[PDB]
RNA sequence: UGGAGCCGCCGCAGGUGCAGAUCUUGGUGGUAGUAGCAAAUAUUCAAACGAGAACUUUGAAGGCCGAAGUGGAGAAGGGUU
RNA sequence: CCUCUGGCAUGUUGGAACAAUGUAGGUAAGGGAAGUCGGCAAGCCGGAUCCGUAACUUCGGGAUAAGGAUUGGCUCUAAGG
RNA sequence: GAAUGGAUGAACGAGAUUCCCACUGUCCCUACCUACUAUCCAGCGAAACCACAGCCAAGGGAACGGGCUUGGCGGAAUCAG
RNA sequence: UGUUCACCCACUAAUAGGGAACGUGAGCUGGGUUUAGACCGUCGUGAGACAGGUUAGUUUUACCCUACUGAUGAUGUGUUGU
């Protein structure tokens, strides 16, 4: 398919997606700016240190509620969390993008991850049950995500 | 409609944006005007809160119904070793305020004190004042400085000369000394300057600053509880059983019509360590620390004239949630701000002192040192030893 | 103690459903129901209260 | 693996509860490949699944 | 929608 | 971009022009990653299976229901659970 | 209220804290309804044995009126078939 | 005001009042403790409401402005309350 | 006394008067007014009425903005600390 933002040499330069995935779409966004132009090996040990907590993910955008944390003072922000979902699945994108460079031939440790995306997908809905007999949408907000990796060192 | 039933408002505005303090070392605000005529001293002292006892006096104030009584007296311990000076800074006087002008560090400086640049210090090469002490061993240096004495000597008023604590003497678990400002106020600006040149890599006790049964001015930040409701914070009533939101509340905050709730409003938020300036806290006694020439000297801290036992101050089981109190120490009347171990500025009076209770002379009679760690009822080890016998282990 | 079920899907105690006890050789003890109660038959004469003799109720 | 089926037959071959089956840990697989009772009836008399004591409630 | 008030309770009541 | 029909002029004809109607039907926001997932004491250790275990299963321990039962059987109702 | 037989996994989740407000429980020096529309709320009282029991009364009641005392553990004695 | 029943009245009342005894955090006057929350995290995840929005003083104005006039002034993004 | 108001006791230095949507119900309370049940009196043929008396009678929502309270932070100063 076509993706948003097609790379500038795609000659060395691996890709990925992933449509219609069971993440939290606000929170996936901010693990994904988080992420974005890294190189790759830094990266996928950033994911790590989320899902262990010992690193953390501003939630800049979204951000109504969160709780401050001191692991966001070294982004230069105050709110922050630890998404492991977010984590879990953006590190089966990358894993899957190392694998389609190491397929095209690319030096697989020069990869900068160049651009990434979260989309809104379809969502789901099931139904919730309130006060005096109404009936709620209590909905999934999953999404789509992808990327590109460019070799880069 | 106007409130039917008169009563004072809760708590003082003059005191508030009721919030965390900045600091945690209290603040000198103001020290005493120097009068160019008496002799240098010290102004200030800053010193750590150890504990609390009882103390025991004849009192001499007549008219009273308790003159040539003997009465009982909360103290505050406040164990104050002695003060190294490592710097000195001068100021002058501008119409914009007061800026600081020039700071001569010392040439020697202890890792107490160098300490307290770093944040991290395990972390660190402790390169502080390295480039810096270099100036002081070679003729540009040695010139340079000097020639700021002398520029300080002509051009500042106030002289503060920079101390910190020697926080290696304390129980406590911190080694990063305090530093601090001290204002030196006595005669003209050269010899004040002088004086504290001399007095560089140099300890300064506490006897020299302050004399016994002197008022002085406690200056600390207070013991903190936290996020603390309107009924805590600001003792505001209670409302009655019956209120179905809540009763530990102000129930009007404001009239409709300023249609914002005033800076006047009682609500909740933190309640403690905030800075504050106690005043006339009686000296009842400067306290010598454990010191050598045979043997230990414990006797010279809580022995009177009229008990003559061998007893330190430091209660049975040492002071609660401190240590044993082995350096000098002062002896206040009273409680003062704070928790304890906490750093804690004591400073001369802003204020003429002449009152018959400010200028009454105090001989303590009895010093109790029995165990604050439960209902103790023993003054001394030896003196349990005595009263119980033998016991099981022995 | 070994409690018991009804051996019929007649849940209510009735007339119908009147039962007793009865250890089996299996050694449990089990419900088995029980006839009514006849009654001998009274006389025609209608004055004596009794109920006759000789007669299996 | 999963042995509710082999509990449940086991108590009901042995006429207690299933707080007293007890399976033996160790022979799991055993156990697992029981599915039928008369399976099962076999594994008792080898002593893999074994009938527990009751629980002693003393009157002294 | 929601309940909010009573059918007795008539929310802003001036009589 | 799309992939099969469409327009100008002269006349005729109309279910002919939307910002509103607490309008109708469908869709999407901010609220918000917020409110919330707080009734009825309680969980813990090991192993197994397994890609993966706080939650499955087995074992061990600690607990509750406490024969007016959170036990064992039925009626009505359900209809293959 | 505690237990066995039998049955469960704490009632649609977990972890880390122990702030304010709450919900549900407790305790309070001295005073003792001064609180409030109002003793609302909670607290006192409580079981049994042995005493003792007023006004009034439709003579039945009132009546557990009110008001007192005792109560454990152990070792015996006597009395009942 | 007299079976639109008048007057009475033991017993009874989750009925309406008043006082006394006792008892008590009802109060003087509040404090501390416990559990479940709220709090922070993983996972999951609604709603109402919404012209645009959201600092004030005064003025005038459909005679009580967030917006207009004249002044005071104004500093990202947020957390618990 | 539901009261505002009133009066009286007691203390006091004094027991001054008022306003803020007759300040203040997503602050409470609900005693009173002011639904529905009922009682009495007066009025009405009657249904019913009564600034005439009596008793019983559901007090919802904040997580939005602002305001205020506290809590992180912000631009500047090359960075950082004092
Ligand atoms: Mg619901
Ligand atoms: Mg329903
Ligand atoms: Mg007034
Ligand atoms: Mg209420
Ligand atoms: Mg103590
Ligand atoms: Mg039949
Ligand atoms: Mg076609
Ligand atoms: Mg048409
Ligand atoms: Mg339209
Ligand atoms: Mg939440
Ligand atoms: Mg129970
Ligand atoms: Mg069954
Ligand atoms: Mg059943
Ligand atoms: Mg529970
Ligand atoms: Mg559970
Ligand atoms: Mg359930
Ligand atoms: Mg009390
Ligand atoms: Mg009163
Ligand atoms: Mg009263
Ligand atoms: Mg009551
Ligand atoms: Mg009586
Ligand atoms: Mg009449
Ligand atoms: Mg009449
Ligand atoms: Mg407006
Ligand atoms: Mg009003
Ligand atoms: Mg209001
Ligand atoms: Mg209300
Ligand atoms: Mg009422
Ligand atoms: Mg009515
Ligand atoms: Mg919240
Ligand atoms: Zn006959």
């Amino acid at each position: 398919v076509r993706y948003s933002l097609d790379p500038e040499n795609p000659t060395k330069s691996c890709k990925s997606r992933g449509s219609n995935l069971r993440v939290h779409f606000k929170n996936t966004r901010e693990t994904a700016q988080a992420i974005k132009g890294m190189h790759i090996r830094k990266a996928t040990k950033y994911l790590k240190d989320v899902t262990l907590k010992k690193q953390c993910v501003p939630f800049r955008r979204y951000n109504g509620g969160v709780g401050r944390c001191a692991q966001a003072k070294q982004w230069g922000w105050t709110q922050g969390r630890w998404p492991k979902k977010s984590a879990e699945f953006l590190l089966h994108m990358l894993k899957n993008a190392e694998s389609n460079a190491e397929l095209k031939g690319l030096d697989v440790d020069s990869l900068v991850i160049e651009h990434i995306q979260v989309n809104k997908a379809p969502k789901m809905r099931r139904r919730t049950y309130r006060a005096h007999g109404r009936i709620n949408p209590y909905m999934s907000s999953p999404c789509h995500i992808e990327m590109i990796l460019t070799e880069k060192e | 409609s106007h409130r039917k039933f008169s009563a004072p408002r809760h708590g003082s505005l003059g005191f508030l944006p009721r919030k965390r303090s900045s600091r945690h070392r209290g603040k000198v605000k103001s020290f005493p005007k120097d009068d160019p005529s008496k002799p240098v001293h010290l102004t200030a002292f800053l010193g750590y809160k150890a504990g609390m006892t009882h103390i025991v006096r004849e009192v001499d104030r007549p008219g009273s119904k308790v003159n040539k009584k003997e009465v009982v007296e909360a103290v505050t311990i406040v164990e104050t070793p002695p003060m190294v000076v490592v710097g000195i800074v001068g100021y002058v006087e501008t119409p914009r305020g007061l800026r600081t002008f020039k700071t001569v560090f010392a040439e020697h400086i202890s890792d107490e004190c160098k300490r307290r640049f770093y944040k991290n210090w395990h972390k660190s090469k402790k390169k502080a004042f390295t480039k810096y002490c270099k100036k002081w061993q070679d003729d540009a240096g040695k010139r340079q400085l000097d020639k700021d004495f002398s520029s300080m000597k002509k051009y500042c008023q106030v002289i503060r000369v920079l101390a910190h604590t020697q926080m290696r003497l304390l129980p406590l678990r911190q080694k990063k000394a305090h530093l601090m400002e001290i204002q030196v106020n006595g005669g003209t600006v050269a010899e004040k300057l002088d004086w504290a040149r001399e007095r560089l890599e140099q300890q300064v006790p506490v006897s020299q600053v302050f004399g016994q049964d002197e008022m002085i001015d406690v200056i600390g930040v207070t013991k903190g509880k936290g996020y603390k409701g309107v009924t805590s914070r600001w003792h505001t009533k209670k409302l009655p059983r019956k209120t179905h939101r809540g009763l530990r509340k102000v129930a009007c905050i404001g009239a409709w019509h300023p249609a914002r709730v005033a800076f006047s409003v009682a609500r909740a938020g933190q309640k403690g360590y905030h800075h504050r300036t106690e005043i006339n806290k009686k000296i009842y006694k400067i306290g010598q620390g454990y010191l050598i020439k045979d043997g230990k000297l414990i006797k010279n801290n809580a022995s009177t004239d009229y008990d003559l036992s061998d007893k330190s101050i430091n209660p049975l089981g040492g002071f609660v949630h401190y240590g044993e109190v082995t350096n000098d120490f002062v002896m206040l009347k009273g409680c003062v701000v704070g928790t304890k171990k906490r750093v804690l500025t004591l400073r001369k009076s802003l204020l003429v002192q002449t009152k018959r209770r400010a200028l009454e002379k105090i001989d303590l009679k009895f010093i109790d040192t029995t165990s604050k760690f439960g209902h103790g009822r023993f003054q001394t080890v030896e003196e349990k030893k005595a009263f119980m016998g033998p016991l099981k282990k022995d | 103690v070994q409690r018991l079920t009804y051996r019929r899907r007649l849940s209510y105690n009735t007339a119908s459903n009147k039962t007793r006890l009865s250890r089996t050789p299996g050694n449990r003890i089990v419900y088995l129901y029980t006839k009514k109660v006849g009654k001998a038959p009274k006389s025609a004469c209608g004055v004596c209260p009794g109920r006759l003799r000789g007669v299996r109720a | 693996s999963m042995l509710r089926l082999q509990k449940r037959l086991a108590s009901s071959v042995l006429r207690c509860g299933k707080k007293k089956v007890w399976l033996d840990p160790n022979e799991t697989n055993e156990i697992a490949n029981a599915n039928s009772r008369q399976q099962i009836r076999k594994l008792i008399k080898d002593g893999l699944i074994i009938r527990k004591p009751v629980t002693v409630h003393s009157r002294a | 929608g929601m309940w909010r008030f009573y059918t007795e309770d008539s929310p802003g009541l001036k009589v």
